[PDB]
Parts: C-alpha cells; structure tokens; sequence
C-alpha cells in the first residue's frame, strides 16, 4: 500500500547516479561518496579493502537507513594521494582478488568426484 | 492448505517431498525425525517446514464444486 | 594461483563443502551475500489464469509457481525484461510455459511441476525447464483436483534477482564458520560452568590447532580461513552458484570502477 | 449472461426477467460464472 | 432522471478481486445477491503478532 517496489533496490532511479563524490568540509583532503541502489555488500568490502592501502588515513561506510538501498563512504587519503585513486585501487584490488579466487576455484573443482 | 513449496527460512524445496515422507511413514513404517532425516532435511527450519504441515486440501477436496 | 585459495572438502550436486584462505572477512561476507541475493535466475513472474476450479485460490497457486526452481543454466544469455526492446515480453527475455490439468480419475488427480510444458522457443538455450529432482520424477507437488476441478493457465517466467523477491534465489543455505576455537575471540561465550564443556565442539576444530594455555593472547591475528558449504537449490549447479557469485561481485564492483571512469566527464 | 447452480454440475444461461430456479434440479442458489477476460497474476 | 442511484461501491481503502459472486431470491421472493471479494494480504511493517 505505501511499500516501495522491490527493483528500487538495485535500479537506478530517474536521475539518480550511481556515485555521488562530496568534497568533505570538516577534515581536508577528505571525501564523502554516495553510493546509490546498494548496499552492506559492497560497502563493507570496499571499506575493508581501503583499510589495506596504507596511505589511506580514514576509511568509513554507513547505511543511514535501511529503508533505502544506499550508503556513504568517507574517505581520507595522505597529501599528495587523490581519494578517488585510492577507491579506484581498492576496486581493482577487490577484482584481481576475485579473479584469482574464481580460477582457483575452478581448478579445484575439476579434481572433484560426484 | 497445502505443502509449502519451498522452505520459508533457508529456501530449500520442501514441495516434493511431501508424499515421499507419507510413503516413509506409511510404507516403510519410520518414525518422522528418521523420515525428515532420508529426505535430505538436516537444518530443522525445513525439518520443521514438513513436520509441522497440516495437510487440509485433502479435506478441502470433499466437497463438490 | 597466487591469491586467495580454495580446497573443495565435500562436493555433490547440491552441495559443495569448501575452505576459503588468504581472504578479508568482508569479502568472504560479501561473497555469501551476493551467492544469496545477487544471482539471476529463471523463474515464473506472470501468471495468466483462465479457469480455476480448483480449491486453491487463484493468486496462491500463482505463488507456489512463482517459487517452482527453473532451468537457469544459459540464463546470462537471456535478458532482462526491462531491457529488452520488445512489448512486455518474448522469446529474448522471457520463457513461456503452460499448464493445462484436469481432474480425469475418481481418486485426487496431482498436479506436479512437471506438467507444465514449454512454449516459448527457447533457440538452443538451455532454460526454463523446471528442476526435477524428484525420485519418482514428478518434481513440487502444485495443487490437487478432485475429479470434475480443472486448471488452466499461462506462466510467463522473467529474469530476475533473489534481491528483487526470494523465488529468484538460486542457493538455499551457505553454512559458514571462521575460527572453530574462537581463537580471535570475537566471540564471548555464555556458560554455568564449565564454557567449553557447555558449548558443543565444530567438526571444522579438526582443521586447525587448538590454543596453548601457555600461550597467551593473539592480538595482532585476522581471519583468513573460512569454512563453507554452499547449497543449490537445482537452477543453477553449485560450482556455478558460487562461480557466478564471484563474476556477479567482481561485475559489480567493475560498475563502480566504470563509473569512476565515468565522472571524469566535463 | 450465463451462471452456474450451487449443488449440481449445470450451465444455466437464463439472463434476466427469469433468475430461480435451476434446470433439473429444484434450488434457488446461483452463483455467477467466471470473467472471459484473463487476469495476470505477478507470481511473487 | 428517471431512476435514483442504489448502487454499492467497493470499499474506499481496500482492493482485491471479485471471488465469487451468488444470485438468489429471498424467502419474500427479492432477488438479492451476495458478492465476495478476496485480496491476500502479505505481512508488512505494522502488522500485529
Ligand atoms: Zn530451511
Ligand atoms: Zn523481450
Ligand atoms: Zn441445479
């Protein structure tokens, strides 16, 4: 009756775009990125994973309401280090990784019996 | 009603499973955890999910129209 | 290879027993969340009702079909109904399949799942047919006649994400476990007595060393080993649910990547 | 239009200015017939 | 404007679709009718258990 349709949790709404990039007043060379139509599964690997890069000073995601499919990522780099580059390996990091565990999975399958 | 066709919490079919634990009650005289257990039920959410069924078609089938 | 690594302990058609090492905990989380939610899949999401003298209701019997496991082996070269050019739907996007029951014998006429007949053309692509892993082959049981009752219906089954309703979900339960001996403490047991005595012990504490009570507290270890078990339902075979997890993960986080790429835009 | 008795397997088709009873039968309970056109159903 | 209006309206918040619809005289020979509408109703955020 007042409930949302369900598709509205992963397609992109009339003008909404996926990244939001904010220039974040409080600390400098800071960001705040809204990630729009997702959710804990995406937020918390790539927060983890910007937690590795050790030129990353702060790393942070929050779904500020779990009506809506989205959530903010905070993140602050070194001077001299663009946060967005930093995202930009976190991601590629992520897919390399992912990669890797997909082959492996798959040559271990291929020795499986039943 | 009728055997739910899936498992509400996990997500496992339950729906063809119905009959096959009538005949290991019935036929092969087993008792329900043992009939659960052949049917692949290990988690008790599903275990549960056919146990607890109530089966009221058959009754629903009795009249006419 | 030279990343994370898998070791396939127990592997069937339904289920595949396995241990994830040399990986974040986020993105093993992540993993089993999107195996369990972000996975396309085949299943029926229209139902066209012509007669319905059965007991059942008309949008009840539309549910349990909705819920029935389909054939989604090529599914990823079939399309989205949303994206596909056409009016509603067609043979690109959707699969059509029948069911035409009718109470015939004078004892309870089943109406199983495989009595629903394909329609559509599904050109070459293995789809739509619905997962029969049944013994006697007769697959969810769907309704029952009684002898003059009569089902007649239409389903046209759309591409669809278990985000978007649970019907769609191709995986049933992912068991997952990391540090048998709570090691890492992440967690605090509750007890009366005796804590360990209490709580029963994992089978996965035979794949790692129990602690040293001359050993102190390990506070600089992570969580790299995690022990899974990831369940199909029939729609999609394990090694591919899992498989297709990753694709779809590493595919969605490849969206943001191009979205970045994206901004760059004046 | 056409309607159907309630305890017996008939077709009546009696419109107006005739309602009860039924063909062959003798009760007065009459229930109306399905709708031809189809509706859909999102099998969620 | 012969004939003033009589007729029922389905209820202003609820929905669903005509389950069955009964036709029958009265015992004072009134032809009166019994129409049923079923709506399912999935549980929602504030719903009472
Ligand atoms: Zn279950
Ligand atoms: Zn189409
Ligand atoms: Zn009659």
């Amino acid at each position: 009756m007042n409930a949302p349709d369900r598709f509205e949790l992963f397609l992109l709404g009339e003008g909404e775009s996926k990244l939001k990039i904010d220039p974040d007043t409080k600390a400098p060379n800071a960001v705040v990125i809204t990630f729009e139509k997702e959710d804990h599964t995406l937020g918390n690997l790539i927060r983890a994973e910007l937690l590795n890069d050790r030129k990353v000073l702060f790393a942070a995601y929050k779904v500020e309401h779990p009506f809506f499919a989205r959530f903010k990522l905070r993140i602050q780099t070194t001077e001299g280090y663009d946060p967005k580059d930093a995202l930009k390996n976190a991601c590629n990091s992520i897919i390399n990784k992912l990669g890797a565990l997909k082959t492996n999975f798959e040559t271990e399958w291929n020795l499986q019996t039943l | 009603m009728i055997v739910p066709v899936r498992c509400f919490s996990c997500g496992k079919v339950v729906g063809d499973k119905w009959e096959s634990y009538l005949n290991l009650l019935q036929e092969d005289e087993l008792d329900e955890g043992t009939a659960l257990s052949r049917l692949g039920l290990k988690r008790y959410c599903c275990r549960r999910m056919i146990l607890t069924h109530v089966d009221l078609i058959e009754k629903f089938l009795r009249y006419n129209p | 290879e030279e990343g994370p690594q898998v070791k396939i302990r127990e592997a069937s058609k339904d289920n595949v027993d396995f241990i994830l090492s040399n990986v974040d905990l986020a993105m093993a989380n992540s993993l089993r969340r999107v195996m369990i939610a972000e996975i396309p899949t085949l299943a029926i999401d229209s139902v066209e009702v012509e007669t319905n003298t059965t007991v059942l209701a008309d949008e009840f019997i539309a549910h349990r079909l909705g819920l029935i496991p389909l054939q989604s082996m090529d599914i990823e070269q079939l399309e989205y109904s949303r994206d596909c050019f056409c009016e509603d739907h067609c043979d690109k996007c959707s699969v059509v399949l029948t069911l035409q029951a009718f109470g015939e014998s004078e004892s309870t006429t089943n109406v199983y799942s495989k009595d629903l007949v394909i329609v559509s053309n599904l050109m070459g692509r293995n789809i739509g047919h619905p997962i029969i892993q049944d013994k006697e082959g007769n697959g969810v049981l769907i309704c029952k006649l009684r002898k003059g009752q009569e089902l007649k219906l239409t389903c046209v089954a759309k591409k669809g994400i278990a985000k978007e309703h649970a019907k769609w979900g191709p995986a049933a339960a992912i068991e997952f476990e990391y540090d048998p001996w709570n090691k890492l403490k992440h967690t605090d047991y509750w007890y009366e007595q005796d804590s360990a005595k209490e709580w029963p012990q994992s089978k996965n504490c035979e794949y790692e060393d129990p602690p040293n009570e001359g050993d102190p507290f390990d506070y600089k270890a992570q969580a790299d080993t995690f022990y899974m078990n990831v369940e199909s339902v029939g729609s999609i075979p394990v090694d591919q649910v899992v498989v297709r997890g990753i694709d779809t993960l590493q595919k969605k986080v490849a969206s943001i990547l191009l979205a970045l790429t994206q901004m760059d835009q004046d | 239009l056409k309607y159907i008795c309630a305890e017996c397997s008939s077709k009546l088709s009696l419109s107006r200015t005739d309602a009860v009873r039924c063909k062959d039968c003798g009760h007065r309970i009459l229930l109306k017939a399905r709708t031809k056109r189809l509706v859909q159903f999102e099998a969620r | 404007h012969s004939k003033r209006d009589a007729s029922t309206p389905l209820r202003s918040t609820e929905n669903g679709i005509v389950d069955q619809v009964l036709v029958t005289t009265n015992q004072d020979g009134l032809k009166f009718v019994k129409v049923r509408v079923r709506t399912t109703k999935i549980p929602q955020i504030g719903d009472k258990f």
